[PDB]
RNA sequence: GCUAAAACUAUGUGCCGAAGCUGCGGAUGUAUACUUUGUAUACGUGGUAGGGGAGCGUUCUGUAAGCCGAUGAAGGUGUGU
RNA sequence: GUGAGGGGAGUGAAAUAGAUCCUGAAACCGCAUGCAUACAAGCAGUGGGAGCACCUUCGUGGUGUGACUGCGUACCUUUUG
């Protein structure tokens, strides 16, 4: 099956009106003072007062 | 400034513009070109001996 | 007023990049950078590169402070598309178009 | 003597597209639809130039009837009286007075009623 | 240009009360629709609403002539394959007179947004008392 | 205070100090025109309904000039019959200024 | 929605009702009369296939070793008339 | 990212003349401003028409949008249609 007429740009945009993105949950860490994803380990290896990959 | 190359004109009624078929609606000749609806005389080389 | 930055030849379509560009329109530079750093989209890195270029230009050439800057205007334009041939079944062939886009970012204040 | 059809065709298309500003969809961008839209608009204007007079006459008659029934009469009786009273005021001025000047319309209705008797 | 139209901001609507006991449905409905559309005012315009508010009292006391008390049938249809409901005038005026008057008046009014706005200016109550006492309605003959 | 006058086959309700437009008249610019055929004169409460004509009433006005209205396009077309035509029109008019309604 | 009708039979007063007729302005074809003779007068002016008449734009040649043009040509894009 | 690309400086009469390089239109695709739009049904226009927003030679004016309303079933061919 295929369309019988063109779809105007208005209907196309009305259909695309549900394609908006959303932001993530970012919080400031209490220990390192850096922005990080909530409930996630910081990129340096720190999470909840603990430090992985001791250097 | 008479008798110049830009001051000469022919007599009235001596020159005419030739008919051009198929050049719009307002031209009067129109779409078919004076040949009418389909038929043997409407095709190219349309005519009996 | 506005410090501009252009990125041409992004090797991505405009429709996929506008979704990311709509997120940071009107935000501050810090919030926009934080949003772009923790995203998993492909155009995010290109938008972040363009924004960092705009901020660096504003800091160096016009000598504007970074804490007062915000994303004033941002948009995506179409670009040159490459044309390739894909072989289909029963000997038929189709035309594939690899799309490219340009990104324009102007930071103000 | 080769002739190219660029300039004059572009100018004709531009005039046709400019004559159709404000339409929706392809009626303002595509030439093929804009031409038909302009022709249909011309025909509709030609017809409404005739319909407008009937519409306004009906409006005037309705307002005059409202005023006459306010003054204790009908449209037919008031028109008959005004024709018998030798008054030649048209319906436009009568409707204007009925909408604006109430005492003048009351006097006209009184004269028509007196002429009817 | 001299012919002017009514400004919708300058139109004023006044309240009236009509008693519907022992009156024929058709004539009362025509009069109500005429006074509701605004044909009685000299500033009448077809595209502006200049009518008045009409409150009907004693809605169940309306009467019809002949044998229309049992033969007048009202039909409605839900778009389900077998949903054709049919009711009589007697039961309908017994338990819902407002539907009767609303149908009778809507049948004689224009069909469109203006008609939808005009039909809202009519109130119908079965009892002999109405809550719109603050607007100070004036009694109307018929 | 207003009057009802006849001009150009139509009727107009005029008030003193008003600019109106009527059909094209042969009167040259700057000249004065007096309508001696008044249908009605209203002085607020004094109503004179001169059914044939108000006797002894005249309305004097001045000619401002002559002009033409904006262009109007007439288009005729018969579908699938190979027939269409176009035309333009601009109607003439004369501008009048009511000076006095003495009467 | 309509029952001494908002139905039917007959009759009388009024009114509504089209691009029909009349009122005002303008355009055009034919035919006659005029004392330069282009203003009046009468008849007209729906239209396919068709026949007749008059014109608008584009390229090139003579007029043109002329005229316009870096004080801005051609082209593109808006506005006014 | 010693990439592509861009912002400064400079050359140039001119750099939206920067090598994808004279002028550079339409279909097609973004951004900003002004108005309208989430209880009302159809070739999407036309004749009226309130309000709103900027202009002013401040108006019985201009430029945009235009709720509400009467009417209104595309174009070309072939056909008695
Ligand atoms: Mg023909
Ligand atoms: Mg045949
Ligand atoms: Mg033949
Ligand atoms: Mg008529
Ligand atoms: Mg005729
Ligand atoms: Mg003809
Ligand atoms: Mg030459
Ligand atoms: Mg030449
Ligand atoms: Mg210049
Ligand atoms: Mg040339
Ligand atoms: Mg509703
Ligand atoms: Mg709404
Ligand atoms: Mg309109
Ligand atoms: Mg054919």
């Amino acid at each position: 099956a295929v369309q019988q007429n063109r779809k105007s740009r208005s209907r196309r945009d009305m259909r695309r009106s549900h394609d908006a993105l959303t932001e993530n949950a970012l919080t400031v860490d209490q220990a390192t003072g850096e922005t990080h994803r909530r409930h996630h380990v910081t990129k340096d290896g720190f999470y909840r007062g603990r430090q992985l990959f001791a250097k | 400034m008479t008798l110049r190359l830009n001051e000469l004109a022919p007599a009235e009624g001596a020159k005419r513009e030739h008919r051009r078929l198929g050049r719009g609606i307002g031209s009067g000749v129109g779409k078919t070109g004076g040949r009418g609806i389909k038929g043997q005389k409407s095709r190219k080389s349309g005519g009996v001996r | 007023m506005e410090v501009t930055a252009k990125l041409r030849g992004a090797a991505i379509s405009a429709q996929k990049a506008r979704l990311v560009a709509d997120l940071i329109r009107g935000k501050s530079v810090a919030h926009a950078l934080n949003i772009l750093n923790f995203s998993n989209k492909k155009a995010a890195v290109l938008v972040k590169k363009a924004l960092e270029s705009a901020i660096a230009n504003a800091e160096h050439n016009n000598s504007l402070d970074v804490d007062d800057l915000k994303v004033s205007t941002i948009y995506v334009d179409e670009g040159m598309s490459l044309k390739r041939i894909m072989p289909r079944a029963k000997g038929r062939a189709d035309r594939i178009t690899k799309r490219t886009c340009h990104i324009t970012v102007k930071v103000g204040v | 003597a080769r002739v190219k059809r660029g300039v004059v065709a572009h100018r004709r298309h531009k005039k046709i597209l400019a004559r159709a500003k404000g339409y929706y969809g392809a009626r303002s961008r595509v030439y093929r639809v804009a031409f038909q839209a302009v022709i249909k608009a011309g025909q509709y204007a030609y017809r409404d130039r005739r319909q407008k007079k009937r519409q306004f006459r009906a409006l005037w008659i309705a307002r005059i009837n409202a005023g006459a029934r306010q003054n204790g009469l009908s449209y037919s009786r008031m028109i008959d009286g005004l024709k018998k009273a030798q008054v030649i005021i048209d319906r436009r001025v009568l409707a204007d007075i009925a909408m604006h000047d109430a005492v003048a319309f009351a006097a006209l209705a009184e004269k028509a009623k007196g002429a009817l008797a | 240009m001299k012919t002017l139209s009514a400004k919708p901001a300058e139109v004023q609507h006044d309240w009236f009360v009509v008693d519907a006991t022992g009156k024929t449905l058709g004539r009362l409905a025509t009069e109500i629709a005429r006074r509701l559309r605004g044909k009685h005012k000299t500033s009448y315009t077809p595209h502006v609403d200049t009518g008045d508010y009409i409150i009907v009292i004693n809605a169940e006391q309306v009467q019809v002539t002949g044998n229309k008390a049992l033969d007048k049938k009202y039909y409605r249809h839900t778009e389900f394959p077998g949903g054709l409901k049919e009711t009589n005038f007697e039961k309908l005026v017994a338990h819902k007179p407002e539907e009767i008057f609303e149908r009778a008046v809507k049948g004689m009014l224009p069909k469109g947004p203006l008609g939808y706005a005009m039909i809202k200016k009519m109130k119908v109550y079965a009892g002999s008392e109405h809550p719109h006492a603050a607007q100070q309605p004036q009694v109307l003959d018929i | 205070m207003y009057a009802v006058i006849q001009s150009g086959g139509k009727q107009h309700r005029v008030v003193e100090g008003e600019t109106l437009k009527v059909e094209l008249l042969k009167a040259e610019s700057g000249a004065t025109i007096t309508f001696d055929d008044v249908l009605m004169v209203v002085n607020g409460d004094n109503i004179q309904i001169g059914a044939p004509v108000v006797a002894g009433a005249k309305v004097t006005a001045e000619v401002i000039g002559h002009g033409r209205h904006d262009k109007i396009r007439i288009i005729k077309m018969r579908r699938r019959k190979h027939y269409r035509k176009q035309q333009g029109h601009r109607q003439w008019f004369t501008e009048l200024k009511i000076t006095g309604i003495s009467g």
